[PDB]
RNA sequence: AAAGACCAGGC
DNA sequence: CTCAAGTACTTACGCCTGGTCATT
């Protein structure tokens, strides 16, 4: 019977006691959200891993599926805003930083 | 190139109409003056959006073409494709 | 932009502490990098 | 059997529609092939 | 704690 | 001097989770 309508449901439903097991994968322990947090200390880039509070990683296989967008401004932002933006000063006859 | 002669599609491609539409909504959003007249529209890209259908957005398009050269695109002269 | 003479190795860049960063070990210490310990080795002979 | 006012509307269907087909300049046409290429080549069998 | 290695595991 | 037939480099999916261990 239809537990919200109390109809009888046309088909016949297969019932019967099963064994089931949980296991160790739960989404507490999974679930992960970043948004400007710890930086590498040398690519300044966001942490690695769940539980120092690292960035998701942006792959290459990423950027060419954005690429198939067209989408130049978000990958930008994607690889050089959302990540590690910088700054460097640079000569002009050179074109090594100053 | 000049203003005879132009060689493009006349329809504004879709990249073309998404990165017109972002900068507006930006500059909308930075204060700009609204060109169409807003209805209770507290949202930037709803107004771009509005703006673009109303064919008022302030921007030409600068089409560069692989030879070097360049094409000079308002978007009202761009008919929009939807 | 690039002579047959510079491709010799008669200076050598030592790279800045960003490209081989020390970490500080809580103050009391400080571990070098792998690059660093390079430049140890090579500042050694170099001297002898 | 169309009519002559189905048949304008149907030419002018015609024009839209192609010229809506034609290919957005600025399309990168390279990845996106390379990917329609390279995702059945997942689903395809190792042996023959 | 830092990056390095190894291991096990999910899709 | 100058042609085919042997010896060197260079690379093999995408992430994601964690636990352990030796140096520092
Ligand atoms: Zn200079």
């Amino acid at each position: 019977y239809n537990g919200f309508t109390g109809r009888k449901i046309t088909s016949q439903i297969f019932i019967g006691p099963t064994y089931y097991q949980r296991l160790k994968h739960m989404v507490d322990d999974k679930i992960h959200s970043r948004a400007r947090g710890p930086i590498q200390i040398l690519n300044r880039q966001p942490m690695e891993g769940r539980s120092r509070d690292g960035g998701l990683r942006f792959g290459e296989m990423e950027r060419d599926c954005q690429i198939a967008h067209g989408a130049a401004q978000f990958l930008r932002e994607r690889l050089f805003e959302a990540s590690d933006p910088y700054q460097v000063h640079v000569c002009n006859l050179c074109g090594i930083m100053a | 190139q000049a203003n005879q002669k132009r060689i493009t599609t006349p329809y504004m491609t879709k990249y073309e109409r998404a990165r017109v539409l972002g900068t507006r909504a930006l500059q909308i959003a930075m204060c700009a003056p609204v060109m169409v007249e807003l209805e209770g529209e507290t949202d930037p890209l709803l107004i771009a959006m509005k703006e673009l259908k109303a064919r008022k957005i302030p921007i030409i398009i600068r089409r560069y073409l692989p030879d070097g050269s360049y094409e000079d695109w308002g978007v009202d002269e761009l008919i929009i494709t939807d | 932009y690039a002579r047959p003479e510079w491709m010799i190795v008669t200076v050598l860049p030592v790279p800045p502490l960003s490209v081989r960063p020390a970490v500080v070990m809580q103050g009391s210490a400080r571990n070098q990098d792998d690059l660093t310990h390079k430049l140890a080795d090579i500042v050694k002979i170099n001297n002898q | 059997r169309l009519s002559g006012e189905a048949f304008d509307w149907l030419l002018g269907e015609i024009e839209s529609k192609f010229n809506q087909a034609i290919a957005h300049p600025g399309e990168m046409v390279g990845a996106l092939a390379a990917q329609s290429l390279g995702e059945p080549a997942t689903q395809m069998t190792l042996n023959t």
